[PDB]
RNA sequence: AAUUAUAUAACUUAUCUAUUUUAUAGUAUAAGUUUGAAAUUUCGGUUGGGGUGACC
RNA sequence: UCUCCAGGCAUACGCGUAUAACAACUCGGAUAACCAUUGUUAGUUAAUCAGAAUAGGCAAUAAUCACACUAUAAAUCACCUAUAACUUCUCUGUUAACCCAACACCGGAAUGCCUAAAGGAAAGAUCCAAAAAGAUAAAAGGAACUCGGCAAACAAGAACCCCGCCUGUUUACCAAAAACAUCACCUCUAGCAUUACAAGUAUUAGAGGCACUGCCUGCCCAGUGAUCACUUGUUCCUAGGGACUAUGACGGCUAAACGAGGGUCCAACUGU
RNA sequence: GAGCUACCUAAAAACAAUUUUAUGAAUCAACUCGUCUAUGUGGCAAAAUAGUGAGAAGAUUUUUAGGUAGAGGUGAAAAGCCU
């Protein structure tokens, strides 16, 4: 979004301009995740594909600003929990053509934990967050009990 | 004629203009009661 | 191919489920445990919910084929608002019954006798007619709803103040807003009708029959009139849940099985809600033979055959002011096939019992052309409507 | 010219607009606009006998008040279910998995009187 | 706020209450003008789409009873309920239509012309050339879009090789395929244009307001000298 | 009037997807050309006032 | 008790204690008496007045005293088929001389019934001056007044010219008209669907112009032979050769009618 | 900000008597309007009062709720209206 000179001369009238990307949708295929997806691409994300020689490449090798698209983050950790974890799920009842997928990308394998948070928000990040930590509180019933317990067994020692 | 009668009271037409709920519909609303909060005033809306 | 219904109009398709379920092997977090909507977190799906009990109130029917009693096979229902585009004709084809003009001569000359004309009969008439119309309600002009049921409890309770001259008449009673429900079949079509029918007056004694053996006999020459290619459940109401019943219009153990009359009424006050002489009349052949069809099927049995004593039923149509009066014999039972005996019908129509009603005079220059009275009354009409009733009695 | 500061109450407005002044709903409306009352929904004031009470409103000044101790959880343990578990605890019998024994309920379903969330007015 | 009162989503004879627009937009801007008022209208659903077989028929030539012929207000024509079978439908009617006349209803296709009698449906390249039709359809299975006011007829000008030329009524020439189907004769109240106003007042019933009071080429730079 | 003018419409080359050996199709776009719905800005000086002449 | 005036009682919207008694005599009522004011205490009582379960199927036939009678602008849940539940009285509105107009404002304010049986008081005491405002009466004359018969009149009758065809609409608070709309007539645009137009389709929809109506009336209408050939015209191939060519942008005006229009004239009438 | 006002949608309401006839016709109240003169002019009134006038079954008036918002809305066009 910004601004142009009519003619290309400062000396002439100052005009609005956007220039827009011209987007394609097309098919693309993700060994790791054996699904094929519908995206709106542009073509300059295909040659980065090429260049990356494939699609499950491209989404690992590209940082979070580079690849600049929430909907491509999860494919990293979806792609990065498959490898992470060594899901059966991939290509089931073939275990040779898992193995070759899962060995293909293996330079990228992380912890499985590290995995978990990769491309969350700050509030999909607290909600998780929140979520593991949430816990009824324990009744003092049983706290007491156990002082209790505690200092009789210690007495009794 | 005669001017300085065009306040028709009328209960319903009032709260739905310049309501709570009409306020809260828009955002441009919800900022007129935000500074209104702001500033300290007694009533926020009709 | 014109579809109904504007798009706009229309509840919107759900919006698309979010990207994050399209993969595989990750859990999409969403505003589940808030307990609130937020929009920056994936729409929750939640599975479908179910109180654990039933709550009255809110009690939900199951879909059409899931209910115990659905049928494939389609049913037709005849109920009091259908109207037969047909008229007279489609209501001969369902009931397999030919058509008689006019007032059976036994029915006819039982008031050509002076004793049984009432006193002063012409001048109590003249008041119940003006007491329908005018004096009975408080307001200026009352409304149909109010002086159609009227004028047919004043007439009936002023031809029953003749118990006096026939004592025979104590035998009867009346009721109101009765049930009365049959099944039967025609050309492999499926028959019922329901339809309350107002005010039933029914007698200790079934009526004399109308019509001779012979007679009976000699109707397998006529044939059903057809009406291609219009079909004969038009303006029926094709029900495939349904249950088959046949009530008389009370129960059994009644002590007066037998249905002397039945009394239709139209109180609707405008002219789109109110039947026309032709559909009246079809609407009342389809009640009058479901009350004698049912009666015969209790009496003998769920069988199929052409009654040794034929069944005679008579029924009464008015809006107000023009009155139809019927009378049915049911001959047959057997009306799968469309050739053999057929039941006999008598139709008196288009009876005025008054041509006009004026409730205010007509003023014209200071003269008043018109008086506050009853047009062209006939004193006709009333005699019909009394020698149905007196029927069966003298 | 409407007043803005008085309060929105059901004696304003037209006669469509209506509210409550708090009392509490008793009953359901069915359809055709018919009020059916319910029993249960009926506040029940349960009152005690007082032939043979021994306390009237106010007490002798000569009396005199003791020291103000507002109780505690652990105080009404003390109390109830510690000398219970105590004196087991000597006999050996007890287990973790029959605190209910003492008086422990491991969830409120069930009561009448739920603790929480309350199911029970004042 | 703005929903248009045509919400109904199965067909019924049975008149359906209408609300007009008054010319405003679903914005409640005015995007035509001249148009607000008028006496309250009922709208009567009317099907084009004249061979339509009932449920569970045969798709076979079938014919209907015309019951009456009534006056429409929101068209131009007067609609005529057609009942055959066990559904009752509005239709369009012809000129010369009277009640108790049965027509034809005729999807089949026939090499050789047949004269067909005023009202009943034929494919165009069943009619003849030369045959007036009216509710002419662009594709099979459509509906009529062509031909349906009052009066309005079209002529079968050219059947060739599965096609057929149309001269509507502006006289413009459209082709469709010869599947497409037409009934024959022209639209009733065919005296529609001799109907006389006489009375501002009249107008103003059917819905048409009063107009507003509010009361070129460009020479090439050689011709500017002349003018 | 001067300067612009992805309101619209249009077409041209490209991008791009179908297709046939070059080909005619279209086009979430860009670069042009053509119209202008509009936006922005302006009202030199001297001639006892004015239109016409003029003059600086 | 007397004299006189002639929109009153409810409802809705609205207002929110201005309702009622007592007590005060600071403030409010534009002055007093008395309170509408101040303080305290009270108040408006409803199962009838008023306000706030599910899934299917299917409706051609106005109103007007609805009969006759016609017309055109085409016009208000029910009833069925099944499932579910089987005996209830809570909640809220209710007062007043009241509302919108800074005011106890000669203004504004919808419906029902009635027109005095209901509701009210034009004058604080005085006084009879001028000027000013309003009402009534007039000798003789009768528009001689005046920009104009403005206003007034014991009159309220008659004809004319101009302009617009008519009913209608407009600058709220200086112009109500000759201006705008208007039927009829004319021109331009569009061959079509699921939010205006329009659930419509060229006798239709949009845009704009113009009083219509019989009558005079524009031009335009290849030339000559005579449905026929040449000369033209238009194109190519090179001055030749082919090819082809079978009354509508204008007036008078109807002509009558109608006008709180702009001008006139007679008659009556009158303090002009 | 469309409780005034321009316009529209929906749900509604009012119209006596007389003569024509079968109606944007006639006489004339309620009711709507606002031609003329007079008074008023810090006025009762930031547009009223007293008379006199126009329409009054219709393109009629009125009530209730809703919609159209300033680069705009509405307009039987007065550059009229939009507190
Ligand atoms: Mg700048
Ligand atoms: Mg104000
Ligand atoms: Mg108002
Ligand atoms: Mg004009
Ligand atoms: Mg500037
Ligand atoms: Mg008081
Ligand atoms: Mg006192
Ligand atoms: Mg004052
Ligand atoms: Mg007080
Ligand atoms: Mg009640
Ligand atoms: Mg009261
Ligand atoms: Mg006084
Ligand atoms: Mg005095
Ligand atoms: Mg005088
Ligand atoms: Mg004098
Ligand atoms: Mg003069
Ligand atoms: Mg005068
Ligand atoms: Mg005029
Ligand atoms: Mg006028
Ligand atoms: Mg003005
Ligand atoms: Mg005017
Ligand atoms: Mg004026
Ligand atoms: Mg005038
Ligand atoms: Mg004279
Ligand atoms: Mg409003
Ligand atoms: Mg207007
Ligand atoms: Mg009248
Ligand atoms: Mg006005
Ligand atoms: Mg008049
Ligand atoms: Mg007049
Ligand atoms: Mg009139
Ligand atoms: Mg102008
Ligand atoms: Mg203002």
């Amino acid at each position: 979004l910004g601004y142009r000179y009519a003619n290309n001369d400062k000396l002439s009238k100052r005009v609005k301009k956007v220039w827009k990307p011209q987007l394609f949708t097309r098919e693309l295929y993700s060994e790791i995740l054996d699904k094929k997806f519908t995206v709106t691409v542009t073509m300059r994300t295909l040659d980065l594909i090429d260049e990356a020689y494939g699609f499950d490449f491209y989404i690992l090798k590209t940082p979070k600003e580079d690849l600049g698209s929430k909907f491509g983050m999860d494919l990293k950790r979806g792609m990065l929990l498959r490898l992470a974890r060594q899901d059966p799920h991939l290509h089931p009842e073939n275990p040779e053509r898992r193995a070759a997928i899962y060995d293909k990308y293996r330079s990228f394998v992380i912890p499985e934990a590290e995995a978990e948070w990769v491309g969350l928000t700050l509030e999909e990040a607290l909600e998780k967050q929140r979520l593991l930590e949430e816990k009824d509180p324990v009744p003092l019933f049983k706290v007491y009990v156990e002082e209790l317990v505690q200092r009789l067994q210690e007495q009794v020692l | 004629r005669a001017r300085g009668n065009e306040y028709q009271p009328s209960n319903i037409k009032r709260k739905h203009k310049h309501g709570w709920v009409r306020r809260l519909s828009t955002p441009a609303g919800v900022q007129v009661i935000l500074r209104r909060m702001l500033k300290g005033r007694k009533s926020l809306s009709h | 191919a014109y579809e109904w219904g504007v798009r706009s109009t229309r509840k919107p398709e759900p919006r698309p489920l979010d990207r994050v379920y399209e993969i595989p092997g990750l859990e999409p977090i969403t505003y589940e445990g808030k307990k609130h909507f937020v929009p920056w977190l994936a729409r929750p799906i939640f599975p479908p919910w179910e109180r654990g009990w039933n709550d009255p109130r809110f009690h939900r029917a199951a879909p059409i084929h899931e209910q115990t009693l659905y049928k494939e096979e389609p049913c037709y229902i005849f109920h009091q608002r259908c109207r037969l585009l047909e008229g007279m004709k489609q209501a001969l084809w369902l009931t397999k019954t030919k058509l008689i003009e006019g007032l059976p001569k036994k029915v006819l000359s039982l008031v050509d006798d002076p004793a049984n004309h009432i006193e002063n009969q012409e001048q109590r008439v003249l008041d119940i007619i003006s007491h329908a119309r005018l004096w009975h309600s408080t307001e200026d002009i009352p409304k149909r709803e109010t002086y159609c049921p009227l004028i047919v409890d004043s007439l009936i309770q002023l031809c029953k103040s003749q118990i006096l001259k026939h004592p025979s008449l104590a035998r009867r009673t009346s009721a109101q807003n009765c049930t009365l429900a049959t099944t039967w079949n025609r050309e492999s079509l499926l028959l019922q009708v329901r339809g309350t029918s107002s005010t039933i007056l029914s007698a200790k004694d079934p009526l004399p029959v109308i019509a001779s053996r012979e007679e009976v006999e000699a109707t397998r020459s006529h044939v059903l009139e057809t009406f291609y290619p219009i079909s004969p459940t038009i303006d029926l109401q094709e029900c495939h849940v349904y249950e088959v019943k046949d009530d008389t219009g009370f129960q059994e153990g009644y002590p007066y099985p037998h249905p002397h009359t039945l009394y239709f009424l139209e109180k609707a006050n405008l002219r789109p809600q109110r039947f026309l002489p032709e559909q009246l009349r079809a609407k009342m052949l389809l009640f009058a033979f479901a009350n004698a069809l049912a009666q015969a099927r209790l009496l003998y049995g769920n069988t199929a055959k052409v009654l040794e004593q034929p069944i005679v039923v008579q029924s009464v149509g008015t809006d107000g002011r023009v009155f139809q009066f019927l009378v049915l014999q049911l001959n047959t039972t057997d009306l799968a096939s469309s050739e053999g005996v057929k039941n006999l019908v008598w139709t008196d129509s288009d009876q005025l019992l008054y041509r006009h009603f004026w409730c205010r005079p007509v003023i014209k220059k200071k003269v008043v052309v018109e008086p506050v009275g009853p047009v062209d009354f006939q004193p006709e009409t009333f005699r019909k409507f009394l020698a149905l009733y007196l029927h069966g009695v003298v | 010219g409407a007043d803005r500061m008085s309060k929105w109450t059901s004696k304003r407005g037209p006669r469509t607009f209506t509210k409550s002044r708090g009392a509490k709903k008793t009953g359901i409306y069915t359809s055709d606009r018919k009020f059916v009352q319910i029993k249960e929904m009926v506040p029940e004031f349960v009152v005690p006998d007082l032939t043979g009470f021994k306390l009237k409103p106010y007490v002798n000044y000569r009396a005199p008040a003791g020291i103000d101790t507002p109780l505690t959880a652990k105080a009404l343990f003390q109390e109830t279910v510690a000398p219970a578990i105590e004196k087991d605890f000597k006999e050996g019998t007890f287990d973790a998995n029959n605190l209910e024994k003492y008086g422990f309920e491991p969830t409120q379903e069930g009561k009448l009187f739920q603790l929480y969330p309350k199911n029970f007015p004042r | 706020k703005f929903v248009s009162w045509k919400s109904r989503t199965k067909y019924t004879v049975k008149p359906v209450k209408m609300r007009k627009s008054g010319g405003r937009d679903h914005t409640g801007r005015i995007r035509v003008h001249g148009i607000g008022g008028g006496h309250k209208q009922n709208y009567r659903m009317i099907d084009f789409l004249r061979f339509r077989p009932e449920k569970e028929k045969a798709p076979e030539p079938f014919e209907e009873k015309v019951v009456v012929v009534r006056y429409d207000p929101c068209r131009s024509a007067d609609i005529a309920l057609v009942a055959g079978g066990s559904r009752k439908r509005w239709i369009i009617a012809t000129e010369n239509m009277k009640a108790g006349d049965t027509i034809l209803n005729s999807n089949h296709i026939g090499r050789m012309a047949v004269a067909a009698q005023e009202g009943d449906a034929h494919p165009l390249g069943a009619l003849p050339v030369g045959t007036l039709i009216n509710n002419v359809e662009s594709e099979p299975g459509r509906g009529a879009q062509y031909i349906r006011a009052a009066g309005t007829c079209g002529v079968l000008l050219r059947k060739v090789n599965g096609t057929a030329i149309i001269q509507l009524p502006s006289k413009r020439q459209m082709q469709v395929l010869e599947s497409c189907t037409a009934t024959v004769g022209r639209v009733s109240n065919v005296n529609h244009n001799q109907r006389v106003i006489g009375k501002a007042g009249r107008n103003r019933w059917l819905g048409k307001r009063p107009n507003s009071g509010l009361w070129k080429i460009r020479p090439l730079p050689p011709m500017k000298s002349y003018v």
